[PDB]
RNA sequence: AUCGAGAGG
């Protein structure tokens, strides 16, 4: 995630050629979509990678201090000094093609960070599982090999999907299903079976 | 800081006390605390009800009296219209807390992504001390190459983060690529 | 912890620079910049490597075991 | 509660779902491990056995694999353990637990369970990464914004469980909305505003994109599009090989602006036999509105079709959009000075109008609408006028916008952004809102302790002038953030509070079914409706039309 | 004039006028009669419910009555003949399709109809978002709670 | 000289070289750009055991900073890939096997450097394995810094490898790639606010092609012949030699597939 | 680290919603986010 | 963990064809060639010279995926003309081509003198 | 309100309308008045619509009332979602709460009624009570984990 | 194998249009009073002046895949500078005697009067566009 | 009580088997396919059981009688034969 | 287990 709002999972792993390449040669450590931004209103992270890349070809530091006085405008010209569009908005070559891109591609330098949560210690999955005694169920959690449970409201999904026997096997087989034998005649299953 | 009559009603600490702190920091003589500026009176402590009695002012140059280009990226700012104020904050970025600090400009961003960025910072790994080889924790996580930021607050150098990083200034391009 | 070996971007070494970097910027009293052009790091991703690295290595090489 | 309405279910499993568009919206990408862990009991038959000979070889840590055969005895086989496992003969009516198999039905769920369309049943297609992964349409009935979102996938273990999966609970079949009468799924992002600006017929493309495209359609006719444009050079337009790709066969009529037959300005749409004579495709037509182009071809084709037609067009959008590429940019916020100057302006008469009926107030020479405190009336007034001031800025800002900046087009889209964003960026983020009110004095008489007694000019009260660009200033920062934690507050409050109601509702509602009278009936039969909705008819496969007799003059309806 | 209706005419007619390919020019095959005659049978065979009771028959066409005025709008025999030149037999296949959209377009028994209602309340009251009145949740609450109390009563008189 | 394409060289550095490529379909130049990034095999260490580690850096931390560090690889097309070779773990041939010992004496903290690490596998005459040191002091990239009183322990195999399986293996880090500088295709549309000429610098490759004339019509046909490209070279290969292995490894695998189709 | 350091938990006549008097004491946006927002604030 | 190798998509393995050869549907002439262990940048190269013939009326490059390396070209030829001569003809061009841009670049750096 | 009304020409046009908001609803009397239509009038609350003009009007005003405010968002939910709430609210003589109050209260099922809320109770009086439970609800039979008289298990399969 | 219709057109105006590289075309017929058209043309592609005269032909002919030119088999089908090929979206009649022909070529849209040329206008979708200077 | 016969001649009932019915029809008869239940239909191509059902039910191989209900408890049955599918 | 705390959506 970023040092801005924004926060997200890597889709995917792409080598350095198939990646698009400006001029200069540099390629994107991070591909980010233009969508999320102008719902998120987020000018700082735009606002960001114009001054992280000014700064690093001054090679002086950037300052974003808040409520001082800084101008977007300047910073523009600073990287009009160094040639960088004031946009930061790059030419960039599709790489597979070698062609153009047709729109230019913002480039920047931004500050991420890497989140705690990781997929390969969140992921769990059980066939057959170790069941609570008393309760006959799966037990809780990947420690545990532990069952998902199946909520009441989920369950409301799948009756208004409308298939009984998802539900009941999801309900009794898949977890505590259980025979027994209650006598007919106390109408309470008073009776106990030897079937040997 | 504290503001008094003298002419002008003007902060009491003046550019004199200031060269001799840094002086005394610079040194690492005369010695020049946060205690010497109390005793001297110059830096004042508020509860909220005193704040209620005081008039502050958020820039020590607007208290200064006010006798025509202005640059239009310049955020606009209501002149204060006060005569008097018994006081002056000593800067805006010290009500913002340390995670508020990180973040690079919350001026120029809505309030709820700052909100959720201080969140996220407490998540996101840095290297903790540098004890930690010596340290046995439960779970620790220390990046590989830790880079300082780019772009940093003033406020920063007094959290340490810069000396401790938990991120890397990756090159990132918005852009569509194949839909991930 | 330790100055990294290239530019992830680039693949351009970095390791070598960094003790020159140092001495020269003491040496000539340089501005940063003008010592990366002497580097010849010229792309900004080569010199974010070094500018934004720091060696922790140092603190860890005070603790005594 | 806990334990007999909802249980802990096995073959239950979660993982983060990213999201990949070549991946068809009715196949879930099932991580390898989790497929090699899940298991799904097969009985041995005579075509089966053969194919299952050899995935009992491969093993279980092969997929495919089986983890156990089942004696007809039952007593369990363990394969990973067994010696016999090298030698085993599969018999008949032994039940081998088949690793999980790609085109082998699933239920994938987001956890919010408020929709039946928030768990739908996809086809599995084993993938090696450790992401679930799902089209990016999908996710709009899931209502999952991937960043971090985790989803729950439960494996059928009955054949007739299978069925009921795929006879009912497919994605294809939950297209349209039983609720909204409106498909659930539209195409989204990069697929909308691509779609979009191929569309355009600025857009043209060159004969060799042209031929990769016609290979991206998953069916092609083989028939190379004829030139839009042969003389001075073959030019196909964007909107061609779109038609390539919209099933033949399908006509869609669209007027919303003043759309001649000529239509210069481009709006609204033709269609005929899936090819498209005019219009840029916008959100609607591919929208999951009713009238949109995927309610005609879930309908006319039936669902399998649309699901494929989600699949290739966004292959094809999505490959052009890359040779184009998209940049959101810093210089999209930032706006004309020639704009920004009147934008100061119009903020600045705001400013005058709000004192001048404050001076007005203070006169108490005033006209107070009956059953309105004169205080009310005051600050109504104000708040309106600052309101429209936010809104008449961006407004001035917008027409400012040219047509090439990118947030303009993702709007015109309507992929992401709106006119708000642009407007609380570029000029004014408009008067703070807490409880309905503008900013309070805490402090008696004062907002902030830093604004003077008794003011209730704009800034005291906390409306912005300023640009996000431009910055905030630090009081304006405090009100913002003030406003916001009420939102997040009232976020989470309206959460729990729905959570409770949307218990109530179900738990009411949940024995009313239609019964083979058509009476609609409890469980006690008590009838709620004796014809369901009172047209006895399934909220599916009803469009909104007009009713032609109503409206007109009366002359015209006799003519 | 726009309401929820359970087969769209429009379509059908377009479909229609490219699968027969039919030309202005040419006059209607179709007798007036025969136009008028259809229509009527054609709103004759559709059935909410199965069987003859007089008073299901009765709910019946209460029920087809809107259905009804509606396909008597799309398809006039004057209308009929200048909005397209309708073929006989692409009149005689409107007829067929008209029938079998609405016999589709009826609810399969056994559909659970109450909680498909509930989860499409939720999932507006989710995403629900909050000249004055108890407007959103609490005024959902308000209204499922039934109780006495109104934060903002409120009586409309004209 | 030969019919096809002919390119000059504007520059040579044994770090770089800078060229112009005309008579060149596109297409081409960018595939063996990508295979002169992925393709061009060179060795560094595949395997690293460590005996003692006393250093603060985690083994496998300075194991992966010893991938990073260049081998030379001029005679790396000698070599034979370890997977390609009959040996069990590795032969002389396959592998190049390097030790380093350091042992942190100075109470100056010590420094490890890449002329530090020493090969213990026989040359057999060809140019494999040096560590290339462009550092005026010869001093090479520092793996670790080792305090007082601290003796790391390691051996070190290299295998033969290409950069598709590892960024290490790539010999070239940036290749610079100039078409269509004046936009007379006009491939792209630039972003201006108020003029595209001001908001976009004028490239130097710009100036090399002659201005077009305001009058002339845009042409569909023309596809552009001439592109300004330089290649950056670690030194592990020479830049010469890079460029000529990437035409050398496309022509390679353009004979494996006619060869593919010749057995079908 | 630092800012769980410096914790304030309140209790549980709108304690969550941003108060003039907290402004120059309590980081206007560091809260927590979910249930129990706002009660807890960092100095 | 779940991850696949990167050798994997570098090499052949259980005997992959590298080539498979099937006939298109519903063009005559046209053939569909999966290449296996194949990446992009070869397979806009043949494409590219396949498009430059004449003869060859179809020519386009497809990945069904970026996880696997599973290149699959499509070509449409002339009558009288067979799609894999086509397909040799234009690999041995390029070929050709490569050869003549290494002399020549050999020349050029033999007169560069640094 | 504005609102618009058939011209002499019967294209549809529109007349302002003059309309008066009241605070309090005092129902009946305000009906019983001059210069007011009686037809016409409305009240927010939907007790007072259904008091004085009986449960019909009040079910009217109920789907009136949910349509506001899913208005108010601009979602749009069909009609026959929404009047099944108002329905099973309506057809109960008394309005009829969502809350326990009533609908956990409606006496078919003991199950059901238990699965919301205070089910113990309900348990504890079923049992003084002796009530014999069909088992015909969805939630009963997921109690039972027998197969619910639901979609696709409510029609017996029988050989031919 | 008959052209259907053809026509010499004068183009009162050009407009640039929201697209700059097609910019809508409006011209009046040469000797005829009642016809007139409205094209959508692609000025990269031809160049347009304020007044123009341009020769106008529509042709049924000279499915099939488009077949990449090659010289020794073409034959041009026309001298013309600009062809398009496209579909008519409908065929009206402004008044009795003018007739109203609408033909779009992938989206770009043309506009025809006339009663005259109506017999040549035809109901069949293909339609072949040549413009000559 | 008993005997809740529905006429054969008078039934109504809506003639399009429930979407519930043909899932649960096809899942049976998917089910005896896995269970190696002898299958009338001559079968080209097809393992998998469901698909062997859905190819029996457009037959109307399947032999199967569908209880329709009624809230009153009278029984109709109308045969798969007889119930219309499309 | 239990209880708590914290965190993700
Ligand atoms: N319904 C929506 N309408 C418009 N934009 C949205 C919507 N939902 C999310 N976004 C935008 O998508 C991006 C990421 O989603 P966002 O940050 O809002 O997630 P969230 O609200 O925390 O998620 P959740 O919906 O799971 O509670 C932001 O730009 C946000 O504005
Ligand atoms: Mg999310
Ligand atoms: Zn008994
Ligand atoms: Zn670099
Ligand atoms: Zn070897």
């Amino acid at each position: 995630a970023s040092r801005h709002g924004q926060k997200g999972t890597i889709g995917i792993t792409y080598r350095r050629e198939d990646m698009p390449f400006t001029a200069e040669g540099i390629v994107p450590d991070l591909i980010i979509n233009p969508h999320a931004i102008p719902s998120r209103m987020t000018v700082a992270h735009l606002i960001e990678c114009l001054l992280s890349k000014v700064a690093a070809l001054s090679g002086n530091e950037g300052d974003a201090s808040p409520f001082t006085d800084i101008t977007v405008e300047g910073i523009s010209k600073l990287l009009r000094e160094h040639g960088y569009q004031s946009r930061g908005f790059e030419v960039m070559y599709n790489g597979h093609t070698g062609k153009k891109l047709m729109a230019q591609i913002f480039f920047g330098p931004t500050y991420y960070q890497r989140l705690r949560h990781m997929v390969d210690d969140k992921i769990h999955a059980r066939a057959r599982g170790p069941m609570q005694v008393l309760t006959r169920q799966p037990v809780e959690g990947r420690s545990r090999d532990g069952g998902l449970r199946f909520g009441e409201m989920e369950r409301d999904c799948m009756i208004a999907h409308g298939a009984a026997s998802f539900l009941k096997e999801r309900l009794m087989e898949a977890s505590d299903a259980f025979r027994v034998h209650i006598c007919g005649i106390c109408g309470l299953m008073t009776v106990i079976a030897k079937l040997n | 800081f504290i503001v008094e009559d003298d002419g002008h009603k003007e902060l009491k600490v003046r550019k004199g006390h200031i060269a001799k702190l840094m002086a005394t920091e610079y040194q690492d003589v005369e010695e020049y605390t946060w205690s010497s500026l109390l005793n001297e009176g110059l830096v004042e402590y508020i509860d909220a009800e005193e704040e209620e009695s005081i008039l502050i002012a958020m820039q020590p140059e607007d208290l200064e009296p006010a006798e025509l280009d202005v640059d239009p990226a310049k955020r606009i700012r209501v002149s204060h219209h006060a005569t008097t104020f018994t006081h002056c904050e000593i800067h805006p970025s010290m009500i913002l807390g340390v995670a508020a600090s990180i973040i690079p400009f919350p001026d120029h961003n809505q309030s709820p992504r700052n909100t959720y960025q201080s969140a996220m910072g407490k998540q996101a790994m840095g290297v903790f001390l540098t004890n930690y080889n010596v340290r046995m924790d439960t779970m620790a996580n220390i990046l590989y190459y830790p880079q300082k930021p780019l772009g940093t607050t003033r406020a920063m150098e007094y959290l340490k983060f810069r000396e401790l990083p938990a991120g890397q200034n990756a090159i990132v391009a918005i852009a569509c690529y194949s839909g991930y | 912890m330790i100055v990294p070996v290239r530019c992830f971007s680039c693949g351009k070494v970095v390791g070598d620079k960094w003790e020159s970097y140092l001495n020269l910027l003491q040496e000539d009293e340089l501005d940063e910049g003008t010592a990366l052009s002497r580097l010849g790091l010229k792309r900004y991703c080569c010199r974010r490597m070094i500018l934004t690295h720091v060696d922790l290595i140092e603190k860890f090489l005070r603790y005594n075991p | 509660r806990g334990n007999l309405m909802g249980k802990r279910v096995d073959f239950s499993a979660r993982t983060v779902i990213s999201g990949d568009p070549n991946l068809e919206l009715d196949q879930v990408g099932v991580p390898k491990s989790i497929a090699k862990t899940l298991t799904y009991p097969e009985v041995v038959t005579p075509y089966n056995i053969d194919r299952l000979t050899q995935l009992v070889r491969n093993g279980p840590n092969e997929h495919p694999g089986a983890k156990y055969v089942i004696r007809d005895s039952g007593d369990r086989i363990d394969l990973r353990y067994s010696k016999r496992a090298g030698d085993i003969q599969l018999q008949y009516g032994w039940k081998v637990e088949r690793h999980i198999m790609d085109n082998d039905p699933v239920l994938f769920n987001r956890q919010p369970s408020l929709h039946k369309m928030s768990m739908m049943a996809h086809r599995v297609k084993v993938i090696p990464y450790s992401t679930f992964r799902l089209n990016l349409s999908v996710t709009s009935p899931y209502n999952a914004d991937f960043d971090g979102d985790e989803m729950n996938l439960h494996v059928p273990q009955s054949e007739e469980t299978r069925a009921e999966l795929s006879q009912l609970c497919a994605v294809p079949l939950q297209i349209v909305s039983p609720q909204s009468n409106k498909p659930c799924m539209g195409i989204v992002q990069d697929t909308l505003c691509g779609i979009r600006k191929l569309t355009l017929r600025d857009t043209f493309i060159e004969l060799d994109q042209v031929l990769n495209m016609l290979y991206w359609v998953p069916d092609w006719d083989g028939v190379i599009p004829t030139p839009a444009i042969i003389k001075p050079k073959p030019l196909w337009s964007g909107k061609q090989i779109l038609s390539v790709a919209i099933p033949n066969g399908i006509h869609l009529q669209r007027f919303d602006e003043g759309t001649t037959l000529l239509s210069p300005k481009d709006n609204g749409m033709l269609i005929i036999d899936g090819q498209i004579i005019f219009g840029v495709v916008e959100k609607k037509t591919v929208g999951s509105s009713n009238g949109g182009l995927i309610h005609v071809v879930t309908r006319e084709k039936g669902p399998q079709v649309c699901a494929k037609l989600f699949g290739n067009i966004q292959k094809v959008v999505n490959f052009w959009l890359l040779h184009n590429g998209f940049s959101t940019g810093i210089g999209d916020t930032i706006a004309d000075g020639p704009t920004m100057r009147e934008i100061t302006e119009t903020i600045a008469e705001a400013k005058k109008k709000v004192l001048d009926v404050t001076k007005e107030a203070q006169a108490n020479l005033l006209t107070a609408k009956h059953g309105m405190t004169l205080r009310e009336s005051f600050e109504d007034n104000v708040v309106r006028f600052l309101n429209e001031a936010r809104d008449k800025a961006g407004r001035l800002a917008e027409v400012n916008l040219k047509d090439l900046n990118n947030v303009k087009q993702m709007v015109m889209a309507g992929s992401k952004g709106s006119f708000i964003n642009i407007a609380q960026m570029s000029a004014c983020v408009g008067q703070q809102s807490v409880e309905g009110k503008r900013i309070a004095f805490g402090f008696v008489d004062r907002t902030l302790p830093h604004f003077s007694k008794d003011d209730y000019s704009p800034e005291s009260k906390g409306f912005v002038e300023n640009s996000y660009l431009r910055g905030l200033t630090p009081q304006e920062f405090f009100f913002h953030a003030m406003g916001g934690r009420e939102g997040l507050i009232d976020t989470a409050v309206k959460t729990a509070e729905t959570g409770y109601i949307q218990r109530r509702l179900v738990k009411a509602l949940e024995d009313i079914m239609v019964h083979y009278d058509n009476t609609t009936r409890n469980s006690l039969g008590n009838v709620i409706q004796f014809i369901y909705g009172e047209d006895g008819m399934d909220a599916a496969h009803i469009e909104k039309q007009s009713l032609d007799t109503i409206g007109g003059s009366d002359a015209a309806f006799e003519k | 004039a726009n309401w929820p209706l359970p087969v769209n005419i429009r379509r059908i007619i377009q479909n229609a006028q490219q699968t027969f390919h039919i030309d202005h020019t040419k006059p209607s095959d179709l007798t007036i009669k025969d136009i008028v005659l259809g229509v009527k049978d054609l709103q004759e065979n559709l059935l909410v419910l199965r069987g003859k009771n007089e008073i299901i028959q009765n709910a019946q066409r209460d029920a087809v009555t809107l259905f009804c005025c509606l396909l008597r709008s799309r398809l006039a025999t004057r209308r009929v003949l200048q909005e397209y030149r309708l073929t006989k037999q692409a009149f005689d296949w409107v007829l067929s399709n008209i029938e079998a959209q609405f016999l589709r377009s009826v609810v399969h028994p056994g559909e659970m109809v109450g909680v498909l209602a509930a989860q499409s309340i939720g999932e507006p009251a989710t995403q629900m978002t909050l000249k004055k009145v108890t407007s959103g949740v609490p005024r959902l609450k308000e209204i499922l709670n039934v109780a006495k109390n109104m934060k903002t009563p409120s009586l409309t008189v004209y | 000289s030969e019919e096809g394409p002919q390119v000059k060289i504007r520059e040579a550095s044994k770090d770089n070289v800078d060229f112009i490529l005309s008579n060149v379909d596109l297409a081409m130049a960018n595939s063996l750009r990508r295979v002169m990034i992925a393709e061009i095999p060179t060795l560094a260490i595949d395997s690293v055991e460590v005996e003692t580690n006393t250093t603060v850096l985690a083994d496998e931390f300075i194991a992966h900073r010893l991938g990073l560090i260049p081998l030379q690889s001029m005679d790396i097309e000698q070599l034979e890939y370890s997977r390609d070779c009959f040996c069990e773990d590795h032969c002389d041939k396959c592998s190049v096997v390097l030790t380093l010992q350091a042992f942190g004496e100075s109470e100056s903290t010590t420094n490890v450097y890449s002329k530090d690490l020493v090969i213990v596998s026989n040359l057999m005459g060809r140019n494999i394995g040096h560590p290339i040191i462009q550092d005026k002091e010869g001093n090479g990239v520092l793996i670790c810094k080792l305090r007082k009183g601290q003796e790391l322990k390691l051996t070190c195999v290299a295998k033969k490898g290409i950069a598709k399986e590892h960024a290490k293996w790539g010999p070239a880090a940036a290749i610079e790639f100039e078409y269509d500088p004046w936009n007379k295709l006009k491939h792209t549309d630039y972003w201006y606010e108020q003029d595209s000429a001001k908001e976009w610098p004028q490239s130097k490759n710009c100036e090399y092609e002659d201005p077009p004339n305001e009058g002339d019509p845009f042409d569909y046909k023309a596809q552009a012949d001439t592109f300004y490209m330089n290649v950056e070279s670690v030194g592990s290969i020479p830049v010469d030699q890079v460029v000529v292995r990437g035409i050398d490894t496309l022509q390679k695998k353009v004979a494996s597939i006619l060869l593919a189709l010749t057995q079908m | 680290t630092l800012s769980h350091l410096r914790r304030t938990n309140t209790p549980i006549a709108k304690p969550r919603q941003l108060h003039n008097t907290h402004w120059g004491l309590v980081c206007p946006a560091e809260t927590p986010e979910g249930q129990a927002c706002g009660l807890v604030k960092n100095l | 963990m779940n991850a696949p190798d990167r050798f994997e998509l570098f090499l052949l393995g259980e005997g992959e064809s590298k080539l498979k050869i099937d006939p298109d549907t519903k063009a005559p002439n046209a053939v569909v060639i999966t290449f296996e262990k194949e990446d992009h940048t070869l397979g806009n190269l043949i494409r590219a010279e396949l498009l430059n013939d004449r003869k060859v009326l179809f020519a386009a490059y497809k990945v069904e995926h970026p996880f696997f390396a599973r290149f699959k070209l499509r070509i449409q030829t002339t009558e009288g003309y067979d799609p894999k001569d086509a397909l040799k003809n234009a690999c041995n061009s390029i070929i050709n081509k490569l050869g003549a841009l290494k002399t020549n670049f050999e020349t050029e750096w033999n007169l560069q003198t640094l | 309100y504005d609102r618009k009304v058939p011209s002499p020409t019967g294209e549809y046009v529109k007349e302002p309308e003059w309309v008066l908001e009241t605070d309090g609803v005092n129902l009946s009397e305000v009906m019983t008045v001059p210069g007011i239509d009686p037809t016409r009038i409305y009240t927010n609350s939907f007790i007072d619509i259904m008091e004085v003009l009986g449960i019909e009007a009040g079910r009217a005003a109920l789907y009136k009332e949910v349509y506001n405010v899913i208005a108010s968002d601009g979602s749009y939910v069909n009609y026959r979602h929404m009047a099944l709430l108002v329905d099973v609210m309506t057809t109960q003589g008394g309005l009829t709460s969502v809350t326990r109050h009533g609908f956990n209260r409606s006496n078919t099922g003991a199950l059901m009624r238990c699965s919301f809320e205070e089910t113990v109770e309900i348990l504890f009086e079923a049992g003084a009570s002796a009530e014999l439970d069909d088992c015909r609800g969805v939630s009963e039979n997921v109690i039972l984990g027998q197969m619910a008289p639901i979609g696709t298990g409510a029609f017996d399969v029988m050989i031919d | 194998s008959n052209t259907l219709f053809d026509d010499i057109f004068q183009v009162s105006e050009v407009d640039p249009g929201r697209y700059n590289k097609v910019c809508r075309i409006e011209a009046a017929s040469t000797t005829q009073d009642q016809c007139k058209l409205t094209l959508d043309i692609n000025v990269e592609l031809f160049p347009v002046a304020a007044q123009d005269s341009l020769t106008v032909t529509i042709a049924s002919s000279l499915t099939r895949s488009w077949r990449p030119p090659q010289a020794g088999d073409r034959s041009l089908a026309d001298d013309y500078d600009y062809v398009m090929y496209g579909t008519a979206y409908k065929f009206e009649e402004v008044s009795k005697d003018l007739i109203a022909v609408y033909y779009s070529f992938g989206g770009l849209l043309m506009r025809l009067e006339g009663n005259y040329r109506n017999l040549n206008n035809l109901k069949q979708e293909n339609a072949y566009l040549l413009i000559r200077r | 009580l008993k005997e809740k016969a529905i006429p054969k001649d008078q039934r109504a009932t809506t003639p399009y088997m429930t979407k519930y019915e043909r899932a649960r029809i096809l899942g049976t008869r998917a089910l005896q396919i896995s269970m190696n239940a002898p299958v009338f239909v001559d079968l080209e191509g097809e393992t998998d059981p469901l698909r062997i059902a859905m190819k029996e039910l457009a037959e109307k191989k399947i032999p199967l009688v569908i209880r329709r209900y009624l809230p009153d408890g009278s029984f109709e049955d109308w045969s798969v034969e007889e119930l219309i599918v499309d």
